[PDB]
RNA sequence: AUGCGA
């Protein structure tokens, strides 16, 4: 349900899809201020 | 007075060696089938209760 | 890494599993909110079982 | 005669005898020694709710766990029977 | 005040480990199958419900 | 710290975090009515320092994440001010033990 | 993981714990022909003569305390306080 | 999985820890009873010294640290004999030294008895034969330990 | 599983 019939991608941003990632990544390492100062890059 | 049927004086059981289950390798169960009593989930929390860890392995 | 505040094995504690689990669940809910596509703009099927 | 061993002989010695202590769970030496198998199967707990249609069923053609390794029988044909009822 | 109820004592140390380690995540976490998601052993998650 | 009358809006709310090298704090005017800090079912937190917390995860031998948890939401945090990571000493009586010195990291 | 003894922190003293696990496998092993370091005076239950060779620390352990850390300390029998 | 590390911290088995001491204290629940009966102690006193003569331990230990910092946190209590008002220039004695290696780290209110049962019974200690609420009070402190 | 000893 989550994915894109006619791309076959997943239906959210790229980069907000690779912003999760990240957030995961860090969770591995289990970093968490990290994780929750990510949010904050922007432009 | 009157002599109660449950003589479990003679319902008795000792297990040192047995049948075991063919999917586990542990004692059947049952004085009939000279099976071992159960150690329960209580019996194992109360042995970890006395530190005797190695009792309980 | 260099703060050995974690290791090439990564870092687990129960506070991280937990923050993991809550992140994957409004992750979960960020992909089942896109009612069309976003990296192809597509209509997709209503999916049912 | 017919020979001793259609299952197990005690390699240890070479005496060819078997005993049973149902109490111990063993199969050991009649005459010498030792444990024949440790492993005993097959008498269950107080557990049977008997759901299964336990469809198999013996019908001597898959043998048996042979717990007697007393034994003498012969070459067979396939159930005398019919010969014996003949 | 539920001993005392029944006039039974209980060292406070038994109940005061017991509430630590239900705010062992800053909130009121039960001992129920929900609670228990968030520790670590994967076994005792499978050994309970 | 921005203490609001009754509410302030999401919209402003995307602007809190808005400026990093800074910290914005929305506080309810109602809800700041009663210190909270002196009540008597709560124990005196004592925000720790950098080095003291480095003493502290030095001497127990733990990791950060691997301390009991206070969430970042909870009234005392949102009085102490508690940043992510913070570890806050707390000293409470107990009924048994008279001061009792326990810890607890913001995360 | 190695906690320098110069540095060891723990408690002077064999926890029951210890001193329980001490007694079971240095018995096990003179049950299974370490040397004896004392008297057998007698005795003829491996167990009681571990007992004899704490009483003389003669048992030739140490016991290693872990630290949920990793880190830990080896202590002899011969230094922590038996009781 | 919960149980006592070698440090006295609670930790899980996991090692996530729960409290850095057992219910505060440190203390034994099937040692309790009479570690809080003073009075019961002394007229026993001497088969107490019998079990817990301290000269066998002495040496393994320290006698004053804690003592020390017992000095210094007794300052602050006779200056702070209102709650929100705390030590907070001294941790209890408990926090700063293991209480199994340094004899008289001790609960604050586990001290505060003892001392108030020296005081009201000096009178006690004034009908002795051979004994002081420094050698008593070194009795006290070995029984906690 | 139903009845029952503890
Ligand atoms: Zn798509």
């Amino acid at each position: 349900r989550a994915s894109c019939l006619f791309c076959h991608h997943f239906r959210l941003k790229s980069v907000e899809v690779h912003r999760y990632a990240c957030k995961l990544r860090l969770l591995q390492y289990g970093l968490i201020d990290e994780s929750y100062k990510l949010d904050e890059i922007t432009l | 007075y009157q002599r109660l049927r449950h003589m479990v004086n003679d319902k008795f059981q000792v297990r040192s060696t047995g049948p075991v289950n063919s999917l586990t390798m542990q004692p059947v169960k049952g004085r009939k089938r000279h099976g071992g009593i159960r150690v329960g989930e209580m019996e194992r929390d109360a042995l970890i209760g006395h530190g005797t860890s190695f009792l309980l392995q | 890494l260099s703060d050995g505040r974690t290791t090439e094995r990564g870092s687990f504690t129960a506070t991280v599993n937990d923050e993991r689990k809550k992140l994957v669940h409004e992750f979960h809910k960020k992909l089942l909110s896109r009612g069309k596509c976003d990296n192809c703009g597509m209509f997709s099927p209503k999916f049912r079982k | 005669m017919s020979t001793f061993i259609r299952g197990p002989i005690c390699g240890t010695d070479n005496c060819p005898s078997r005993l049973w202590r149902i109490i111990d769970g063993r199969r050991t030496c009649q005459y010498g020694h030792v444990m024949e198998g440790d492993v005993e199967f097959n008498d269950d707990e107080d557990d049977l709710n008997g759901l299964g249609a336990g469809v198999i069923t013996r019908r001597l053609n898959l043998t048996t766990n042979a717990t007697g390794s007393f034994q003498s029988s012969q070459l067979t044909n396939s159930q005398l029977l019919q010969q014996q009822q003949r | 005040n539920v001993f005392s109820r029944y006039a039974i004592s209980v060292s406070f140390r038994h109940l005061d480990l017991i509430a630590d380690m239900m705010t062992r995540q800053g909130t009121y976490l039960a001992f129920n199958r929900q609670g228990m998601e968030t520790s670590t052993s994967s076994f005792m998650k499978m050994s309970y419900e | 710290i921005f203490v609001y009358q009754n509410n302030i809006t999401p919209s402003a709310m995307k602007l809190v975090p808005s400026i990093p090298p800074a910290t914005i704090e929305t506080f309810n005017e109602a809800a700041l009515v009663v210190n909270i800090t002196h009540h008597e079912l709560v124990p005196k937190h004592i925000r720790l320092s950098s080095d003291e917390k480095r003493e502290l995860l030095k001497r127990y031998r733990l990791k950060e994440s691997q301390l009991p948890r206070i969430q970042r939401a909870d009234p005392v945090a949102l009085y102490l001010g508690l940043k992510r990571g913070e570890v806050v000493k707390i000293i409470r009586k107990s009924e048994t033990s008279g001061r009792y010195a326990s810890y607890r990291i913001c995360m | 993981k190695a906690i320098p003894k110069d540095q060891r922190a723990t408690t002077p003293y064999m926890t029951k714990y210890e001193r329980a696990r001490i007694l079971g496998t240095r018995a096990l092993q003179i049950s299974m022909n370490a040397p004896v370091f004392v008297d057998l005076e007698g005795e003829t239950d491996p167990l009681r003569i571990a007992m004899k060779e704490l009483a003389e620390k003669k048992i030739p352990l140490v016991i290693r305390r872990y630290l949920p850390d990793g880190s830990f300390e080896d202590w002899s029998v011969e230094e922590l306080i038996v009781d | 999985g919960v149980h006592v590390s070698y440090d006295n911290s609670i930790r899980d088995a996991d090692g996530t820890l729960v409290q850095f001491m057992y219910g505060g204290d440190a203390i034994d629940i099937t040692k309790e009873s009479h570690m809080t009966q003073f009075e019961f102690c002394l007229d026993n006193y001497y088969a107490l010294l019998k079990k817990y003569n301290p000269s066998a331990l002495i040496e393994h230990l320290d006698v004053e640290s804690a003592l020390k910092y017992s000095k210094k946190t007794l300052k602050y209590r006779k200056k702070h004999s209102p709650h929100y008002k705390q030590s907070v220039k001294y941790d209890p004695v408990l926090a700063k030294y293991n209480p199994a290696k340094y004899l008289g780290s001790v609960s604050e209110n586990f001290q505060d008895k003892l001392e108030s049962f020296l005081d009201k019974n000096s009178k006690l200690f004034k009908s002795s034969d051979g004994v002081n609420e420094k050698k008593f009070r070194a009795l006290m402190q070995l029984k906690y330990m």
